[PDB]
């Protein structure tokens, strides 16, 4: 009923804000994480619609809130415009990136209480919420979004920070790479609007090959893998091996000049930083989450690559539900609506006494 | 659709302490 018994859940993405009501199966609002201010304020879709008279900024970079004034504008927009709520009437769960600095989570806490007067709030790690969305408290999550990719091992509900891996290769970088390789094929994409066209191409037509070399050979042997795509002006372009070369970058970051191992190897590295006693549990519970895990074929590719890295007899399971583009939000919706979670919120009374640093003893 | 909530509730209620996880070298602060 969206009343005082209902918590709010806001997932603060580098690319998209997902927001809604705890207990709902899907976010009520999904909008671009941008703020527009006069050239020479508006948020989200309205900011984009008025782009001709505004200059636009992303307040969240690689999963970390970096522009606080613009973030307050995003949160105000989220509550008042998108959800149509009074934040003083609802416990509010915010998400944070893995390894979010102490000062950052303190500031999130401060703003919720001092600006928005929430009665209660909590900050949860995005990857932990994705695990919870699958009904698990132990496993290793690969969360790949628009701005950052993380491998997060979690045992009994606790992320294990020493074993967390961060890779600053995610969806936006994949779009940029697709622009580059389409350009190679003859089709020029370079501007901000063109980057949005290519993001759409990526989401609609890209996929992950099970065997990259074999797929390259298939693409060379006939036009069977080619797809046509119509641009806004009516021009129709062809996409071929670019369909799978783009997300291949996740497995081979050298495609964009990065020295990092690919996401299968970072998954392995993260597991190996954890005690051997929980190893079987991690391998048997590999959860994929985030928009950049939506590529057809990626779960099968990860199953194959993890199998190649793991001991021969290890039981491997890749969990990648159809709803995984929103599983951070969905996990937050589940958690914030559990009766046994209600004792876990930081209350406004607790905040009044302890200040922002209370977040470190309440939220982990 | 709500089996997940039952499962999570039970698992969270049965979790070991942070102290136990540190003693088992699962959580490693330093
Ligand atoms: N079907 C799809 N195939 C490939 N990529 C997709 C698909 N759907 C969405 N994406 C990509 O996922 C990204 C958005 O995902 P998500 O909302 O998980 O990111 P975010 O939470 O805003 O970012 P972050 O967690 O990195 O701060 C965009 O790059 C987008 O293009
Ligand atoms: C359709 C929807 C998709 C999305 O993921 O949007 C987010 C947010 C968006 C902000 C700018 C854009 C012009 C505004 C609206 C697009 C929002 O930037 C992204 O498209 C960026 C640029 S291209 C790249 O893939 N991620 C991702
Ligand atoms: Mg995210």
């Amino acid at each position: 009923d969206e009343d005082e018994t209902t918590a709010l859940v806001c997932d603060n993405g580098s690319g998209l804000v997902k927001a809604g009501f705890a207990g709902d199966d899907a976010p009520r609002a999904v909008f671009p994480s941008i703020v527009g201010r006069p050239r020479h304020s508006y948020v989200g879709d309205e900011a984009q619609s008025k782009r001709g008279i505004l200059t636009l900024k992303y307040p969240i970079e690689h999963g970390i809130i970096t522009n606080w004034d613009d973030m307050e504008k995003i949160w105000h927009h989220t509550f008042y415009n998108e959800l149509r709520v009074a934040p003083e009437e609802h416990p509010t769960l915010l998400t944070e990136a893995p390894l979010n600095p102490k000062a950052n989570r303190e500031k999130m806490t401060q703003i919720m209480f001092e600006t928005f007067n929430v009665p209660a709030m909590y900050v949860a790690i995005q990857a932990v919420l994705s695990l919870y969305a699958s009904g698990r408290t132990t496993g290793i999550v690969l969360d790949s979004g628009d701005g950052v990719t993380h491998n997060v091992p979690i045992y009994e509900g606790y992320a294990l920070p020493h074993a967390i891996m961060r890779l600053d290769l995610a969806g936006r970088d994949l779009t940029d790479y697709l622009m580059k390789i389409l350009t190679e094929r003859g089709y020029s994409f370079v501007t901000t609007a063109e980057r949005e066209i290519v993001r759409d191409i990526k989401e609609k037509l890209c996929y992950v090959a099970l065997d990259f070399e074999n797929e390259m050979a298939t693409a060379a042997s006939s036009s069977s893998l080619e797809k046509s795509y119509e641009l806004p002006d009516g021009q129709v372009i062809t996409i071929g091996n670019e369909r799978f070369r783009c997300p291949e970058t996740l497995f081979q970051p050298s495609f964009i000049g990065m020295e990092s191992a690919g996401i299968h190897e970072t998954t392995y590295n993260s597991i190996m930083k954890c005690d051997i006693d929980i190893r079987k549990d991690l391998y048997a519970n590999n959860v994929m989450s985030g928009g950049t895990t939506m590529y057809p074929g990626i779960a099968d590719r990860m199953q194959k690559e993890i199998t190649a890295l793991a001991p021969s007899t290890m039981k491997i399971k890749i969990i990648a539900p159809p709803e995984r583009k929103y599983s951070v939000w969905i996990g937050g919706s589940i958690l914030a609506s559990l009766s046994t979670f209600q004792q876990m919120w930081i209350t406004k009374q607790e905040y009044d006494e302890a200040g922002p640093s209370i977040v470190h003893r309440k939220c982990f | 659709k709500r089996e997940i909530k039952r499962r999570l509730t039970r698992k969270l209620s049965q979790r070991p302490t942070v102290e136990e996880l540190r003693e088992r070298k699962i959580l490693i602060r330093f």
